[PDB]
RNA sequence: UGAUUCUCGGAAUC
């Protein structure tokens, strides 16, 4: 899965590390600087400007380049690159606790407000628990708004005992936008109001103690408090973002690609201020822009409602959008996806297939298929199978050889042709008996996913069994059903062994039967119980010969 | 179709491990990507011609695995990476437990 | 100078050979991908020592395919030189930029510069040489180097070597 | 660690008996081999399935497979098709 | 006695019914429930707070916010949830995968 | 694929403070004085000198030649020869490198006698010596303590010249003809 | 052990934690009217020595986290008066088993 | 929710169940180790009936004319009355079966005698009868010590944990505890010969039934639980088409949530 | 709910 060989060895991921990005970092990874705010065009003339997308990062056009990674698009994953912003900005996702944190410390020294010192604190302090710690911390300094420089130690209330020193009085704060401000109260009156400028915060965070990352929920090696503070802004690579080229004239690029576009813009312009006519505090409000856009292109469903909606009214989906539950890459793409080797048709009902059986109509049974591989066991069933052709029933459609490559059964100009080779797998036609997995949503039994044996027939119908109805608590007034097709040796196993239906028979949740008997077949077996029911030779012989197993004893 | 949540469920309760596996990635995404042996990332800059393997910043060309998991997987690390998060793939065990 | 490193290697056997002489061909492949191989890590892989008692443990069935993987532990004789380490070999090639000496399956190489000066480059030497007042070095001349660097690379190693100080010269 | 992971062949505790899981994946996984062209410990008495030959293996006990029961902590017992007990 | 309750409580709100199932079920949940301390509740508010991975409470109501916050606290998963593997796509320890196969190569010559 | 070896370091992100190489007896960490062995037992470093090399390779290279065929069933410019056949029965033939490896091993080798052998490594073990050190004093000629101290600089305060000295004397005894 | 009637000012139970190794409890008299393990409901639980408790998770397998807790407030709790890292054993009736046995570690 | 809230949880090699985390939620699925397939409600004789028509169905007095088994139901029967020793085994046996009549009356104060247990013991006999074609005429041939010995024996191999040492052999005595009182109920030595005319052959088969029967109705370390039990309480309730109190969904909505201000609080009080 | 078909919103089905 993937193509090609690789001498890398492989391994299975047995954990997973989260942290944040260190400005750093962001620039080893980066294998592409990104300083203009363009998709291309080198004065129109098609291709990518050393500039967005492609200065060295992944590529489009299937176009092998790729810094020579070559590969071309399938194979090649992302490339990140970077864009060392102007100013430091939040992250719109942790400014709480950027907040929090503010309240948990203080300015100017950066360092706790309540140590070994003050006993209620002590206690936070063995609560070996990230969550709890920090949760409990902030709960008892948030209230301190002055930075002790003595305080009274584990002896007389009357002896002070010193420390850190300062005391500067700390500032309660509160949110307002994308932004932090707070009052610092002075005796006497009247508070004194101003804007926490995110240069001033990072740099307090970079001060506070090694020791003080620790105590408080962090960690010194992957996500100091420093980070949540953007420096250095990765650029996703194209297939994170990926274009839509119409044909050749035509555009077609991602949302993404866009806000990266005005990340982009509004970065330049502040520079451009900043190394030029100033006018100071005209800039703020260019630079409270890129605190903006690299908001919104996280995140873009806030409290403080400017949706920043791209020019149409569209909203403009956030990476916060992509991911969230339902529909959302976690919910929608990896904890359920669209699988292959899948049919979906009306089911009948018919009381002549076993009860494990359900029938399969030729169309389908044509176009699922079922990778066998070449044993001296059907090397002969197999090559006949082949010369078949795709399109009578029992065939096949694809034969792939060691050599990693298809032949397609259907064009090839050797379709007739083709000895088979041990080690070689021809994808067959499901055939009569290939165990299979039949459902119906909405599943929310062990019972609504059986496997079946596979009955090829003529109709478009899933013909199923009808005892084994109420188990998939379904009719056929218009009902349609989903039938999945095994593909390894040892899948059919887990399929034949643990879910087939004859298994299924006694159902865990009521330590009971969960198949029976209805309609017809019941109410035919009371009427042909009765002592008054009696039945004549010529027929309780057909009735006899009926029974696939009678001994051949009237 | 669809093997949506609901459908999962069932398999697990079923215990039919291999298939569920299955469904989800041979029949669906499947993808292989490379890592650092170091920093749990996808930076790695396999050539996979001329078996030069690479990694600048965390620095490599000797450590470095190859990993199976699905291509949407592959873009959740890739999207959270872009939100300034760090995902790692580590092939051991070092918590233990 | 040379190791005997404890070392172990990871292989992949597919069901095809799961016969009943496998524990060969697990170790005939062991020697097929190691005896011969260079690391910046383990330097030279020489030779596996104690054939009879490899260790194959059990190998553990991968899960998608038949293929079993054993972490097949060994023991071997390698070496991998160092700066500032002292040995002498054969010398093999040499030019007017100076003459390369070959110590065991590697190969060092001296500069002009990094010899003495009263040692000067002979071009119509037959072979090529270098002469001195009474020393006179060529192909087979064995030498005593002094190994200044060394830079890993593919599976070779290659370094470069002094005789400027004391002791170092021919024998 | 761990050999320390590894509980001794005595002293174990799990269930004499396979579990339809066990059974079921060992069934699969030599079938998955039977067929990938592997060797075959009995005699086909003309089959030619895999899933078929693999329970007849299963059948004799001449599946040459160890089962590895891990622990909720991480130490293992090992079991061999041989030994456990293939009632179901 | 509160466990005893809970369990009644559910017991009776599937025997209202007239339908039937088997304790075990009810019980299992009722456990899962009071184990940690006291009263869990099955929201986005009780049970997806636990000591589960990250990427497991992640499937389910908080997503992004989870995963924020499971950086910014450098969080480490097991990968013995469920979840967690069929995102990786990686055989998961259950039923089939619980354990372990082995090809003793011991055997492995005493037949034939 | 590529080996790996007996010892787990925990190599958690930050993989800067890779130091230097010199016979400062400050080798890769890979050879320190003290590494593991499969058996999970602590076991000193193990250094080989030449011709005591060419012995350990010569003899696993001997009695392989042998368990190669149970399972078969069912003088200087002399030993150039000799050791080139027990090559091309018992190697890959393509490592190129052994061969040039028992060449070089077998010319500049400075003993032939397991017995010898044995004695230089009783003799030279009795020091205290790092195995290094102890490696290069059984396969460069030495006549100085100036000649060793200086081409074995990690040795200067570790013993005494005289000291140094007489073992100097004692090896070119052990030291086996041509 | 005291027994207050309505009440104990909050300037005096600020005086229990301050005399280590001994301990002390508070209770109310209405609290303790009718005794709460008397009832059908609670099933009957037991302390543990240092001992049977090290044994208990050794004998599991188990990391003291992973054992089912009790409340340090919990109404049986202080009946018996645990103690932050004590266990106690459950032991109740079961419809599908006479008796079932399951501990409670205190948090 | 509820699957999303037992996912992980499993039962594990040791017969715990527990989760992703590994912390013990129950530590025997169940509180009885077995898989809820092999179950049927079968009934606790011992419970249910008058103190006189217990004595009348239980009791066997080897010292008394009236209170002896009849010798046309034991071959041994007429050399074995009065025996002492053997009335000790025999007595032994009844103040265990009266043990357990306080026992049940317990743990199911309803009377209630029917409840689900693992190995069908009703028909397990009924298949015995048949199969070796027992004529409810002859006499047994089954000694005292055969019965009541073999009987005490079986329990011996109905294992549900394997533990080598006290803690855990001890929790074996508690899961399979109420199992077992059912089974002295239809093995009890009255019952045995006159109720079921068995032979040395006909029980010692039974025996070995029972056993193998219970040692395949255990869990299976592997079974995902968790998702079972949520399922199973999560599917009867879409199933749910509607003395005055919350009725059901809207009340199971309010009890998942554990929320404070319930519809209907109510609170009987006797 | 979940899924399907429709054609980024609307429609449909059980
Ligand atoms: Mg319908
Ligand atoms: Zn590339
Ligand atoms: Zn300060
Ligand atoms: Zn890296």
């Amino acid at each position: 899965v993937g193509q090609q060989y690789s001498s890398a060895p492989l391994r299975t991921v047995k954990e997973v590390q989260f942290g944040l990005f260190s400005p750093e970092e962001v620039r080893a990874i980066s294998v592409a600087k990104i300083r203009f705010p363009e998709t291309m065009d080198e004065t129109q003339t098609r291709a990518k400007i050393g500039g967005l997308n492609d200065p060295r990062l992944g590529s489009i056009d299937r176009n092998l380049k790729c810094q020579t990674c070559q590969e071309g698009m399938n194979e090649c994953p992302g490339h990140f690159g970077h864009i060392d912003l102007a100013k430091p900005v939040f992250h719109v996702g942790f400014i709480a606790k950027i907040k929090k944190v503010c309240e948990c410390v203080c300015m100017h020294c950066g360092k706790l407000l309540l140590d070994e010192h003050n006993e209620l604190m002590r206690q936070a302090l063995a609560i070996k628990d990230s969550k709890k710690r920090f949760a409990a911390i902030w709960t008892l300094c948030k209230t301190k708004m002055v930075c002790e420089t003595d305080v009274p130690s584990e002896d007389d209330p009357t002896q002070l005992v010193s420390r850190g020193g300062c005391g500067n009085t700390q500032p309660t704060i509160r949110k307002d936008g994308l932004k932090l401000v707070g009052s610092w109260k002075k005796d006497r009156d009247e508070p004194e109001l101003r804007v926490l400028s995110t240069e001033e915060i990072l740099n307090i965070f970079k001060h506070i103690s090694v020791k003080d990352f620790t105590s408080l929920g962090f960690n010194e090696v992957f996500s100091r408090p420093e980070w949540m503070i953007l420096t250095c802004l990765p650029v996703p690579p194209p297939p994170v973002r990926p274009s839509i080229s119409f044909n050749e004239s035509q555009r077609g690029e991602d949302d993404l690609t866009f806000k990266l576009a005005d990340i982009l813009k509004a970065n330049i312009s502040l520079e451009t201020l900043e190394h030029n006519g100033a006018p100071h505090h005209a800039i703020e409000e260019a630079e409270s822009l890129l605190q903006f856009h690299v908001a919104t292109y996280m995140d873009n469903d806030i409290a403080g409602q400017p949706q920043a909606l791209q020019k149409s009214g569209r909203p403009v989906k956030s990476i916060r959008a992509r991911l969230k539950g339902k529909e959302g890459r976690i919910r929608g793409n990896l904890m359920g996806k669209r699988v292959d080797f899948s049919a979906r048709t009306v089911i009948s009902g018919d009381p002549n297939l076993e009860l494990d059986q359900v029938g399969v109509p030729k169309s389908i049974a044509k176009t699922l298929t079922y990778p066998e591989v070449v044993t001296p066991y059907n090397i002969d069933r197999l090559t006949q199978l082949v010369r078949n052709g795709p399109n009578e029933h029992p065939g096949a459609k694809y034969v792939i050889r060691d050599s990693g490559d298809r032949i397609d059964l259907r064009y090839s100009k050797r379709a007739g042709d083709i000895q088979l080779q041990y080690g070689w797998k021809v994808e067959r036609h499901i055939m009569d008996n290939d165990p299979v997995l039949f459902n119906r949503q909405p599943s929310l039994h062990k019972m609504s996913m059986m496997a079946h044996r596979v009955k090829v027939i003529p109709y478009s119908t899933f013909r199923l069994n009808l005892s084994v109805t109420s188990p998939y608590n379904a009719d056929f007034d218009g009902d349609e059903m989903n039938l999945h097709v095994p593909q390894s040796e040892e899948t059919r196993a887990e399929l034949s062994q643990l879910c087939a239906v004859p298994l299924q028979i006694v159902s865990p949740q009521s330590n009971k039967p969960c198949m029976g008997i209805v309609q017809d077949t019941l109410c035919g077996i009371r009427k042909l119980t009765l002592r008054d029911t009696f039945i004549e030779l010529d027929q309780v012989l057909n009735m006899l010969y009926w029974v696939p197993d009678w001994d051949g004893v009237i | 179709l669809r093997f949506g949540e609901m459908e999962r469920d069932c398999m697990i309760a079923h215990g039919a491990a291999s298939f569920l596996k299955e469904r989800l990635m041979e029949a669906s995404d499947a993808f292989r990507v490379h890592i650092c042996g170091i920093c749990g990332l996808m930076t790695v800059i396999a050539k996979l011609n001329h078996n030069q393997f690479e990694c600048k910043g965390c620095d490599n060309k000797i450590d470095i695995y190859q990993i199976h998991i699905p291509y949407a997987a592959k873009l959740l690390f890739q999207e959270l990476m872009a939100m300034n998060i760090t995902p790692r793939l580590y092939t051991d065990r070092s918590r233990d437990f | 100078m040379f190791f005997i490193k404890d070392l172990s290697l990871n292989i992949t056997l597919h069901p095809s050979f799961f016969g009943p002489r496998m524990k060969q061909y697990l170790k005939t492949k062991l020697l097929e991908e190691v005896e011969g191989s260079c690391t910046g890590k383990f330097g030279y892989i020489l030779c596996v020592l104690d054939y009879d008692n490899i260790d194959i443990q059990r190998g553990r069935i991968l899960p998608t395919d038949g293929s079993a993987e054993f972490n097949v532990k060994y023991r071997a004789v390698v070496f991998k030189p160092f700066k500032g380490e002292v040995v002498d070999g054969t010398v093999v090639s040499c030019s007017q930029h100076g003459f390369e000496v070959q110590v065991g399956p590697m190969k060092v190489f001296v500069t002009k510069h990094l010899m003495p000066q009263d040692l000067t480059f002979n071009a119509g030497s037959n072979p090529p040489s270098y002469q001195s007042s009474e020393d006179v070095i060529t192909i087979k001349s064995r030498i005593r180097v002094k190994i200044e660097g060394c830079i890993s690379q593919v599976s070779s190693i290659h370094a470069i070597g002094s005789i400027k100080e004391d002791y170092l010269g021919a024998i | 660690t761990l050999k320390e992971k590894a509980i001794p062949k005595d002293q174990r505790a799990t269930t004499p008996y396979m579990t339809k899981y066990e059974r079921a994946r060992i069934l699969g996984t030599r079938a998955l081999q039977i067929s990938m062209n592997a060797p075959v410990f009995v005699d086909l008495e003309g089959e030619t399935d895999p899933l078929r030959i693999a329970m007849k293996e299963l059948a004799e006990k001449k599946i040459p497979l160890v089962i590895r029961r891990y622990l909720p902590d991480g130490s293992f017992e090992d079991w061999s098709v041989e030994e456990l007990i293939v009632d179901l | 006695a509160g466990r005893a309750a809970l369990y009644k409580e559910v017991y009776n709100v599937i025997a209202s019914d007239g339908s039937y199932v088997n304790y075990r079920h009810m019980a299992l949940l009722v456990d899962v429930m009071t184990t940690q301390g006291g009263l869990t509740s099955v929201t986005r508010h009780g049970f997806n707070r636990s000591n589960t991975g990250a990427l497991m409470r992640c499937s389910f109501e908080e997503t992004v916010e989870i995963l924020f916050e499971a950086g910014a606290s450098a969080e480490l998963d097991d990968c013995r949830g469920v979840s967690e593997n069929v995102i990786l796509g990686q055989m998961a320890p259950i039923g089939t995968g619980a354990f372990d196969v082995m090809i003793d190569e011991e055997s492995l010559v005493k037949y034939m | 694929v590529s080996t790996s070896t007996f010892q787990t370091r925990r190599r958690r992100l930050k993989k800067v403070e890779e130091e230097e190489n010199a016979a400062t007896l400050q080798l890769g960490q890979e050879f320190q004085l003290k590494q593991i062995n499969h058996q999970g037992e602590e076991e000193e470093l193990i250094a080989l000198n030449l011709s005591e090399a060419r012995l350990v390779i010569k003899e696993a290279l001997v009695e392989r030649r042998r368990a190669f065929k149970r399972s078969q069933k069912k003088t200087r410019e002399k030993e150039l020869e000799s050791i080139d056949v027990l090559l091309e029965q018992t190697t890959g033939g393509n490592n190129k490198d052994l061969k040039n490896t028992m060449q070089y091993l077998t010319n500049f080798s400075r003993f032939r006698d397991q017995e010898t052998v044995g004695a230089v490594i009783q003799l030279l073990k009795s020091t205290g010596l790092h195995p290094f050190e102890v490696a290069q004093l059984g396969s460069l000629a030495c006549d100085t303590a100036d000649e060793a101290k200086t081409l074995i600089p990690s040795l200067n305060n570790k013993i005494s010249d005289d000291e140094l000295e007489r073992i100097l004397k004692e090896l070119s005894n052990l030291e086996t003809l041509y | 052990i005291f027994v207050y009637q309505n009440n104990i000012t909050p300037s005096a139970m600020k005086l229990v934690p301050s005399i280590p190794p001994a301990t002390i409890e508070t209770f109310n008299e209405a609290a303790l009217v009718v005794n709460i393990t008397h009832h059908e409901l609670v099933p009957k639980h037991i302390r543990l020595s240092s001992d049977e408790k090290r044994e208990l998770l050794k004998r599991y397998r188990l990391k003291e986290s992973q054992l089912p807790r009790i409340q340090r407030a919990d109404p049986v709790a202080l009946y018996l008066g645990l103690k932050r890292g004590e266990v106690v054993k459950i032991i109740r009736k079961s419809e599908t088993s006479g008796r079932y046995a399951s501990y409670r570690i205190c948090m | 929710r509820l699957v999303k809230a037992l996912e992980d949880i499993m039962v594990h090699y040791d017969n715990t169940t527990r989760n992703s985390l590994g912390n013990v939620i129950q530590f025997i699925y169940g509180e009885d180790g077995m898989d809820a397939a092999h179950i049927e409600k079968q009934s606790l004789d011992t419970i249910g009936g008058s103190d006189a028509a217990f004595e009348k169905r239980y009791r066997v007095d080897l010292l008394n004319t009236d209170h002896t088994l009849d010798p046309s139901l034991l071959e041994s029967g007429s050399e074995i009355l009065g025996d002492l020793k053997l009335q000790v085994l025999l007595d032994e046996e009844y103040k265990q079966l009266v043990k357990d009549r306080k026992f049940l009356r317990e743990v199911f104060v309803d009377g209630e005698a029917n409840w689900p247990l693992p190995v069908n013991i009703r028909r397990i006999i009924q298949n015995a009868q048949q199969t070796f074609h027992i004529d409810h005429t002859k006499p047994s041939d089954l000694t005292i010590k055969d019965i009541v010995l073999g009987v005490k024996d079986l329990q011996e191999n109905l294992l549900v944990l394997r533990g080598k040492n006290e803690i855990i052999q001890n929790a074996q005595r508690d899961a399979v505890t109420l199992f077992c009182c059912l089974l002295r109920s239809r093995l009890a030595t009255r019952r045995v010969l006159q109720e079921y005319r068995l032979t040395k052959q006909a029980f010692d088969w039974v025996l070995s039934n029972i056993e193998a029967q219970f040692l395949r109705s255990v869990v299976h370390p592997g079974e995902m639980v968790g998702v079972l039990a949520a399922q199973s309480i999560g599917e009867p309730a879409t199933q749910m088409t509607l003395k005055k109190v919350t009725s059901g969904v809207p009340r199971l909505k309010e009890i998942l949530n554990v929320a404070k201000n319930m519809k209907t609080p109510s609170l009987t009080v006797y």
